[PDB]
């Protein structure tokens, strides 16, 4: 199950994805915040459909009380919910990687989102793309030397076909299995074009910011 | 009279862009691709004339509709030209036609000259709020476009000139910020604070000209020519400053700029160029070697109008000192945006500021160009020195040393063309500051070197010895030449006897 | 998600 997937709503319209890492804490991206007024924002939990149609028995609508911006380099933002989310079979928390951690190249990962699909008539149901971890050397080579990669970044790309996150998928997770456990290894940030065949996705490395995350979440 | 790399377009050149050793010219009805080395035409793209029609919407080609009953032929005057290297290397061009829509020219992997193979039009049909047109970017009366990668997105800071010409479903904003969707299919405004427009009541009475736009220290700057007040009969030069946020235009404050002469006010900016200072000048105006300096070419106004009087002055505004004045606290509300009598003004990101006192500097050429109209400026460093490439309304081009303490004689000084020099400039610095300048004159573009234009033009020993050291000039009995070309051997850079 | 599948895949 995928109970950690959050849908951030701006002016009663889905703007971004997010990951529930603690009962009152959501890990998202800075690009998801046009207004500085936290009243225009809402967090939806326990949903499969973007409009929350067939999941009113699970849906957990919550308000945003605080916004904690990550270090200058990161495009991360820790979002505090006005009330803690109640964990059940439909709402759960995603584990974080430890500060000095890594996964090898070819590690099977998944990206989740209610964003742009390209399809004519998209149903609004949560989508997944199967990506595979790429090392920062091969990633810079695959990106035709246009961008040098920092320690704060994580690369993952699909096999042969053109697939990955796009508009509306930002803030969402790059889920990979670490030490027999599903963890949020990256955060979906705007890329250099949507789903280009053989072009891997650049995500913000969560393992790099794990020390700052535990500083904010542990309260 | 010199033999320099030159190119003549069929139509006037409005914009110039250099990318991967190629010269991209944004001209009327055409985009030309030139070779960097010899300015030879490598390719061309016909952008016009375009057949306009109220029923035939933007970005759709109505070639069949040429035989109509309500269709008009319009010339595609290039208003903006940009190279995006963040997404797959492309050229963005925005013209006066199709309500100021833009189009991306994707470059094939190893063919920068190919601007024909992959062309996509940046227009998405609005369904959420059809009252707004984010793909209607550029104005025909005047438009300044500044693009930048901000928050992993390509942002477009557009300054547009506006009149009372009402357009339903497709209107235009004065100062705004929009981002390209990662799908590349279209632009979008984030909030209601993404644009700051002139009140419908003052759209025709209060015209605004956007002369220059730049990004420095995470701040977005716009250089304006507008009236002193809503009811004022005289014109002003203003510096616009706002927070480089994608979400909208935050911390919007506008303060006036003045170029004074020892008191003589050169109130109208003709051209601007932002660059680092030379060692000598850095020390002279109290600036670091890594400081950005706004070099503004200003001109005296014809009483009660905006057109210039052919009297110019040039003064340097270091952006550090510009920001110092913005932070210093007297202050008025933005009269063209807010009502001149409304509640927002009777108070004190959300609020828009207008300064009453102007930031002023003394003419760096000390009244040297007080008899000519300067229409172009581009600055560059050669050793300890700062040199300015200057364009005139007569078509004169010159290279002269910039120093706070005393003016100098221009080393380069000649008639480039009959047409005035365009404020649209390019300076390239190839290994050890020995590069070139791309100068526009009507439908002509010229490649002038940065290390001067010869030596043999200096008539007297005085003029010959007053030349800067990079020109490597010296007097040889009766002629000003280089060391290697002195026949007799009587070559000096120090002594002038009664010749 | 472009080139994606429903979450349960
Ligand atoms: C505008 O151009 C059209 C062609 O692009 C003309 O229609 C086309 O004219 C051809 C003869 O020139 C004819 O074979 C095509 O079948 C016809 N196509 C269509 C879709 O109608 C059009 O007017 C035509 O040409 C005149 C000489 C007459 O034959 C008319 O009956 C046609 O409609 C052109 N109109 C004008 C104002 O020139």
């Amino acid at each position: 199950n995928i109970g950690w997937m959050v849908s951030l709503r701006y002016r009663n319209k889905h703007i971004c994805g997010g990951s529930l890492i603690k009962e009152s804490w959501v890990l998202t991206a800075r690009q998801c915040f046009p207004s500085r007024d936290l009243k225009d924002y809402e967090a939806w939990l326990g949903i499969h459909d973007v409009h929350g149609r067939g999941d009113e028995k699970c849906k957990q609508v919550l308000n945003v009380s605080q916004l904690v911006y990550g270090p200058e380099g990161s495009d991360l933002v820790l979002m505090k919910l006005a009330r803690p989310a109640v964990l059940d079979d439909f709402v759960s928390t995603i584990d974080l990687p430890n500060y000095g951690s890594t996964i090898p190249e070819k590690t099977s990962c998944s990206v989740y989102g209610w964003g742009y699909t390209g399809l004519i008539n998209y149903d609004g149901l949560l989508r997944v793309a199967h990506l595979y971890i790429m090392g920062n050397e091969k990633c810079s080579q695959h990106h035709r030397g246009k961008v040098t990669l920092n320690e704060s970044e994580i690369c993952a790309g699909a096999e042969k076909i053109g697939s990955g996150p796009c508009e509306g998928d930002y803030g969402g997770p790059l889920v990979c299995e670490q030490h027999k456990m599903r963890m949020v290894l990256g955060v979906i940030v705007p890329g250099r074009g949507c789903a280009i065949p053989n072009r891997p996705g650049i995500f913000v490395r969560v393992a790099y910011y794990a020390k700052w995350i535990h500083k904010i979440i542990l309260t | 009279k010199y033999q320099l790399p030159n190119f003549t377009a069929e139509t006037p050149i409005q914009n110039v862009i250099l990318h991967e050793h190629h010269i991209f010219l944004g001209a009327t009805n055409y985009i030309y691709v030139l070779n960097e080395e010899d300015l030879q035409k490598v390719a061309e793209y016909k952008t016009g004339p375009v057949l306009e029609h109220p029923d035939c919407f933007p970005c759709q080609d109505c070639s069949s509709k040429a035989n109509l009953s309500g269709g008009v032929w319009k010339d595609n005057i290039n208003m903006a030209l940009v190279v995006d290297t963040y997404y797959d290397d492309q050229l963005i061009s925005c013209g006066s036609v199709n309500r100021g829509t833009c189009q991306r020219h994707v470059f094939p992997h190893n063919h920068t000259a190919d601007i024909q193979s992959e062309v996509h039009c940046i227009f998405s049909p609005q369904i959420e709020e059809p009252s707004q047109c984010p793909d209607c970017v550029v104005s025909a009366l005047g438009a300044k476009v500044l693009s930048s990668v901000k928050d992993r997105f390509i942002n477009f800071f557009v300054g547009n000139t506006i009149n009372s010409s009402y357009f339903p479903d497709h209107p235009l904003h004065s100062i705004s910020v929009r981002r390209l969707k990662e799908t590349k299919d279209g632009f979008m405004f984030l909030t209601d604070q993404s644009y700051i427009d002139v009140l419908p009541e003052f759209r025709d009475s209060y015209p605004i000209k956007y002369v220059h736009a730049f990004e420095s220290n995470n701040f977005i700057y716009f250089l304006t020519v507008q009236r002193e007040t809503l009811d004022a009969q005289t014109f002003h030069t203003r510096i616009i400053r706002f927070c480089s946020i994608n979400s909208g235009l935050h911390s919007y404050m506008e303060m006036p700029l003045e170029c004074i002469l020892t008191k003589e006010v050169f109130n109208i900016l003709q051209a601007a160029y932002v660059s680092k200072p030379g060692a000598q000048l850095a020390r002279q105006i109290g600036a670091s070697l890594n400081d950005d300096i706004l070099f503004g070419v200003f001109a005296q106004s014809k009483p009660d109008s905006a057109e210039p009087m052919d009297r110019s002055a040039m003064c340097a505004f270091p952006i550090k000192y510009v920001n110092d004045f913005f932070n210093k606290i007297n202050v008025r509300c933005l009269q063209h945006f807010y009502g001149p009598n409304h509640e927002h003004c009777f108070n004190r990101d959300e609020y828009r500021t207008e300064f009453t006192t102007a930031l002023q500097r003394v003419d760096l050429f000390m009244g040297q160009f007080s008899e000519v109209l300067l229409t172009s400026i581009s600055t560059f460093i050669k050793g300890d020195l700062t040199i300015a490439n200057l364009g005139t309304s007569e078509g004169r081009f010159m290279q002269v040393v910039v120093s706070r303490s005393g003016p100098s004689t221009p080393h380069v000084n000649f008639l480039l063309d009959s047409h005035p020099v365009s404020p649209e400039v390019i300076v390239e610095h190839t290994l050890n500051q020995n590069g070139y300048t791309l100068v526009i004159t009507g439908k002509k573009i010229t490649k002038i070197p940065l290390n001067g234009l010869g030596c043999r033009h200096f008539q007297s020993c005085s003029q010959c010895l007053s030349a800067p050291p990079f020109v490597q000039c010296g007097w040889c009995h009766d002629k000003c030449v280089r060391s290697e070309e002195c026949l007799s051997g009587t070559w000096t850079q120090q002594i002038c006897l009664p010749a | 998600i472009v080139g994606g599948y429903p979450w349960w895949m």
